[PDB]
């Protein structure tokens, strides 16, 4: 039944999935709403599914690397069920993108450029980097997946491309990196004994701690700047600083929850912003 | 800070164990064992992450306190023994401290820290 | 199993007659040029720089054989020559500055797959054996490299229809670089390898190769399927955007 | 190495009568059990996957039950084609460990 | 229709090495694992290990880590096992077993046995 394959479907997710895939889309649509004043639900759902599907396909590209050793769901898995699901997810993504073209007023070339350059660019280098350096390749993915999802959603919504969504989507990329780094630090010794290398293993424990703290606290500086210099109504994400201090004092579920709340308040900040008070908006 | 603090404490404690076992002169023995006692009393105020949901007057907590009392007792014994310059008996007592830490305190603190990591 | 036979045929037929294929292809290149001296300067500069970064980033003489470096150099010369001649002679001379980061990086990248075939070839002992080894190396490395080149050419290709001029030019150079690399790797790289190994037998890399080549060289099965779907999608985008738009 | 145990070693029955085996694990293994049937001079063939779910090509008289640690297979009515050895396998934690095996008798 | 055709009997001497073949046929050979099972005298099954046919990344049971080495031949659709340093306690059947087609199946397709005799 469906519940017996929900375990198969949870294989393509990670603790940083909701944030990295679904927060950008909401931000992008909020920016599109602020810029133009008309939002479309159909395109919003389409962008959400397309970005989530592509991210899932990439997670399965990584999941397949856990068959080298018995790292491994309440069933027997083997390397056909992963391949089939990867193909199905990516095909779903492409069908969604085709639907978005048909519904939206964006040019096919720009849509293809974003969707096959940015979102699906991970597949071009990942695969044949080995099983050891799968975690190191993830940083570059999560740096270049956060902003591109925002802009993809924004462009599809409005009908023309723009540069500023990449600038507005820095905090989300940083907080997502903090989640990934935190989860890497959590599995330091296991990865060390297994032969896997991550950033936390390479830089050491104290540098991983300072890097964690940097990646956690940069968003709040960016929100304070963007508050005091552009629009005061954007200052909501500073309200969750007690949680950030609690996280810093207790050093990934709580980090993931923090990111979720940061993202929510950042979207509520963007929506409530006055008309004309935001750069290029 | 607590995770890294506990791990640094534990690692440096282990390093000091290596020092006392491979020490020659009584002076380094003395200052090392005073550092051990200092690390122990710094680790006393560190609460076990297993015992956060329950009250700080639990039987498991009392076992932990009795354990630590025995640790400081053994260290103090090693101090008063090594003050004159008895090294072999100090190393023997230190090894017995290694047995009892591995019996109780290591078994506690290792699985203790793991829960904190799970939380973050 | 179907494609491997065809690539094995190609590898064998190229490696069997090295000189005739290499002179024929060089003739074809210079014919394409002449029919329609800065080429040498750009070839040399580009070659030295690319070969030097590869020479550095890869650990010098880690295996204990310089033939690999010689073969890598002879690959780089031809790749850079074939790229440079088109850039200088045909496209635009004045527009070749500061946006040669992509072609510069793609060749660094494509050098590994050229070195692989050299490692396949060097483990031989006899002349018929080295020809067979080149054939098997080609049969193994052909399909994957073809797919990689195709998808890269189509992605960077769709980059050339954006509207932003700088992107159009950079992407155009990217596509030319990929096609030059693939053309050189297929046509007259194995001829060069075969000829170098024929005209010169102290090549001892048998056991490591014959245990690890058919295991360590294997890509990720998910990536390959996604690349095939990307390829198909981009072919539809290109067809529509160029003919129906 | 989860130790799986089984409780008649040899089990005598009569045609028509209901039979019941038991595969008592050494750990909570969920619904991860598989009951194989091996006749004289052959390869084992699957009967009940995951302690409940039936298999296509098996007669309907074969049914399983139970969860957690204690499992059970049952045959409604035995014939001359149900005289074999039955092994329970767990697929929960590597390495997979088969049971001792229960033989039947007329 | 999947069928796993396995090699015939093997009468051998002590201390030697032995190679077995299980020619897989009727499906995409490179998709599923190729497990191996030992049935000793007394009829008590034991799990040896697996091998991913695409890469070749094996994964053994700890007991059989030293004296069982699984190899694969993608060209001819054949999975191999090499037993080394044989003793009196290696006279046993060896099955090559594979999981079902759909997700959530258990090990349906078994071989036929290679009756090794030390
Ligand atoms: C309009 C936009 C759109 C988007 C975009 O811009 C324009 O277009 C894209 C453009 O098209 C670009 C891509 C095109 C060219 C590049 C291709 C390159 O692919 C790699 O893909 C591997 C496929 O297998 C191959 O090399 C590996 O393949 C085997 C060799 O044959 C080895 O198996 C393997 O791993 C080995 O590594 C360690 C040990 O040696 C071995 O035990 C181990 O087997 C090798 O790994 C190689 O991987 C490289 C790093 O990925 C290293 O540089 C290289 O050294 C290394 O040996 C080889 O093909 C290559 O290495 C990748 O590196 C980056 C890359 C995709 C580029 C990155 C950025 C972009 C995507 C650009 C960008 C978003
Ligand atoms: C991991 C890489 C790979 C891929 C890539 O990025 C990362 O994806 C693409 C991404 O989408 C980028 C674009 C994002 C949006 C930008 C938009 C802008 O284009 C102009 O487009 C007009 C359309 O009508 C607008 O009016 C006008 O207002 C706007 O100025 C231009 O200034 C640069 C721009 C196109 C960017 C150039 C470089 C890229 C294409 C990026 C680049 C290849
Ligand atoms: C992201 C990648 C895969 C690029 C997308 C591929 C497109 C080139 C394809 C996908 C859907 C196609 C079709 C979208 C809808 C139709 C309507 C059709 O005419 C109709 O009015 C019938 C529609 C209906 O009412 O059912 C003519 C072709 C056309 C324009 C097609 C044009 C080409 C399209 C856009
Ligand atoms: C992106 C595309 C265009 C590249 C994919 C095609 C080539 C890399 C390969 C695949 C099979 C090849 C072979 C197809 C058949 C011919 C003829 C064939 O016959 C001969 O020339 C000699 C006689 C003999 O074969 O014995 C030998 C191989 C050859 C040259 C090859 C030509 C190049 C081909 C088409
Ligand atoms: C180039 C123009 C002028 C002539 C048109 C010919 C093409 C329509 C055909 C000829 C041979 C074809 C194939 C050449 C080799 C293959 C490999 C094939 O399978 C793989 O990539 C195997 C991957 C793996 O084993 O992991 C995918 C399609 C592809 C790229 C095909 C692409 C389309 C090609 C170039
Ligand atoms: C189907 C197989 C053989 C894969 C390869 C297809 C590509 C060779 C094609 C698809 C669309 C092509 C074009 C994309 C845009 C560029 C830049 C554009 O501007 C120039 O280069 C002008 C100067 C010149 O004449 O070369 C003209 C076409 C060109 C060269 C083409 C480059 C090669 C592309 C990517
Ligand atoms: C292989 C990697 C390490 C280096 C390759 C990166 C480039 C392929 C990409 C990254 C971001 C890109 C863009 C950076 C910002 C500019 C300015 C931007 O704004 C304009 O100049 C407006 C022009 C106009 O529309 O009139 C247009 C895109 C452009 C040229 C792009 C050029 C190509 C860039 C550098
Ligand atoms: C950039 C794209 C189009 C990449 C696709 C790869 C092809 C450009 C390659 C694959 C097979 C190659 C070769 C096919 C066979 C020959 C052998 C050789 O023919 C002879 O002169 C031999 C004469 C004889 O022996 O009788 C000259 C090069 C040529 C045409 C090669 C030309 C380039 C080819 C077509």
């Amino acid at each position: 039944s469906w519940r017996q394959k929900c375990a198969s479907y949870v294989l393509a997710l990670r603790p940083w999935s909701f944030s990295a895939s679904l927060t950008p889309v909401a931000l992008g649509s909020a920016l599109a709403y602020r810029s133009q004043g008309v939002l479309d639900p159909r395109l919003l759902v389409g962008c959400a599914v397309a970005v989530l599907a592509v991210h899932g396909a990439g997670n399965l590209v990584s999941t397949y690397y856990d068959f080298s050793k018995g790292i491994d769901v309440d069933r027997i898995l083997e390397p056909q069920d992963v391949v089939r699901f990867g193909v199905f997810l990516y095909t779903l993504g492409c069908v969604c993108a085709a639907c978005l073209y048909y519904l939206s007023t964006l040019k096919l070339e720009h849509l293809a450029l974003i969707y096959f350059g940015g979102l699906s660019g991970s597949f071009l280098y990942t695969g044949g980097i080995g099983f050891k350096y799968v975690a190191l390749g993830d940083l570059i993915i999560l740096i270049t997946f956060g902003p591109l999802a925002v802009m993809f959603a924004y462009a599809v919504q409005v009908g023309s491309l723009a540069i500023f969504p990449l600038v507005y989507a820095i905090p989300l990329a940083l907080s997502t990196e903090a989640i990934l780094h935190s989860n890497n630090t959590r599995d330091m010794e296991s990865d060390q004994e297994a032969g896997i290398v991550t950033l936390a293993i390479l830089i050491g424990p104290t540098f991983s701690y300072v890097l964690y703290n940097t990646l956690l606290f940069l968003p709040y500086l960016i929100f304070s700047i963007l508050a005091t210099h552009c629009s005061i109504s954007l200052a909501l994400p500073l309200l969750t600083i007690p949680m950030a201090f609690s996280l810093e004092r207790q050093f990934p579920q709580r980090t993931a929850k923090l990111n979720l709340l940061l993202g929510l308040f950042y979207v509520f900040g963007i929506i409530l912003a006055p008309a004309g008070s935001l750069p290029r908006l | 800070a607590r995770r890294l603090a506990l791990e640094d404490n534990w690692e440096t404690l282990n390093d000091n164990l290596k020092v006392i076992e491979k020490a020659d002169n009584a002076a380094q023995v003395k200052d090392a064992l005073t550092k051990m006692r200092a690390a122990a009393l710094d680790a006393q105020k560190a609460t076990p992450p297993k015992l956060e949901d329950k009250s700080p007057d639990s039987p498991e907590m009392k076992d932990f306190r009795h354990g630590f009392d025995i640790l400081v007792g053994q260290i103090d014994d090693a101090l008063k023994l090594a003050n004159e310059g008895k090294v072999k008996e100090a190393q023997a007592a230190a090894e017995q401290l290694k047995t009892t830490r591995n019996a109780y305190i290591q078994k506690y603190l290792e699985r203790a820290r793991s829960t904190l990591q799970k939380e973050v | 199993d179907k494609l491997s036979r065809l690539f094995r045929m190609h590898g064998l037929f190229v490696a069997s007659h090295p000189w005739e294929v290499i002179v024929g292809t060089v003739t074809l290149t210079i014919c394409m040029m002449s029919m329609n001296s800065d080429i040498i300067i750009l070839t040399i500069t580009r070659c030295i720089a690319i070969l030097y970064i590869y020479f550095q980033f890869q650990n010098l003489r880690q295996l204990g054989s310089r033939y690999i470096l010689g073969i890598a150099g002879l690959f780089t010369i031809f790749s850079s020559f074939v790229f440079s001649t088109v850039v200088i002679h045909f496209l635009d001379k004045e527009l070749t500055g500061l946006n040669e980061a992509l072609p510069f990086f793609l060749l660094l990248i494509d050098l590994s797959r050229a070195s692989a075939l050299a490692k396949f070839a060097l483990s031989s002992n006899s002349q018929d054996e080295v020809r067979e080894n080149i054939a098997r190396g080609m049969a193994i490395l052909g399909p994957t490299f073809t797919l990689d080149a195709l998808v890269e050419c189509l992605v960077i290709g769709v980059g050339t229809m954006s509207g932003v001029r700088q992107l159009e030019i950079m992407c155009c150079f990217g596509c030319m670089s990929v096609l030059a690399n693939y053309f050189v790797f297929m046509t007259f790289f194995p001829a060069c390898v075969s000829l170098v190994l024929e005209l010169s037998p102290i090549w001892q890399l048998s056991h490591f190769a014959r245990v690890l080549e058919e295991e360590e060289n294997r890509p990720n099965p998910v990536t390959q399927r996604v690349k095939m779907i990307m390829s198909l999608g981009l072919v539809l985008v290109h067809a529509h955007s160029r003919w129906i738009a | 190495d989860i130790l799986l145990t089984q409780s008649p070693a040899i089990l005598s029955v009569s045609p028509g009568e209901r039979v019941s085996f038991s595969c008592r694990a050494s750990q909570s293994i969920g619904t991860s059990i598989h009951w194989y049937q091996q006749r004289t001079n052959g390869s084992p063939r699957l009967v009940i996957k995951y302690a409940s779910e039936s298999i296509s090509g098996i007669p309907s008289r074969f049914s399983g039950s139970g969860s957690g640690t204690d499992f059970t297979l049952s045959i409604n009515s035995v014939e001359s084609e149900d005289i074999a050895d039955y092994y329970c396998q767990q697929s929960n934690s590597w390495p997979y460990t088969f049971g001792g095996g229960t033989k039947l008798e007329i | 229709e999947v069928q796993l055709q396995q090699s015939g009997p093997e009468l051998v001497k002590p201390g030697a090495s032995v190679k077995m073949s299980c020619k897989a046929s009727g499906y995409s050979f490179t998709g599923y694992f190729m497990n191996w099972v030992k049935q000793s005298h007394g009829k008590s099954l034991e799990w040896i290990g697996r091998i991913n046919p695409y890469n070749g990344d094996t994964f053994y049971n700890q007991k059989f880590k030293g004296k069982a080495t699984l190899t694969v031949d993608k060209s001819s659709r054949t999975a191999h096992m090499e037993l080394r340093s044989l003793t009196s306690a290696d006279s046993a059947l060896y099955f090559c077993v594979r999981r079902g087609e759909d997700y959530g199946s258990s090990y349906n397709y078994w071989g036929q046995g290679t009756t090794v005799t030390v």
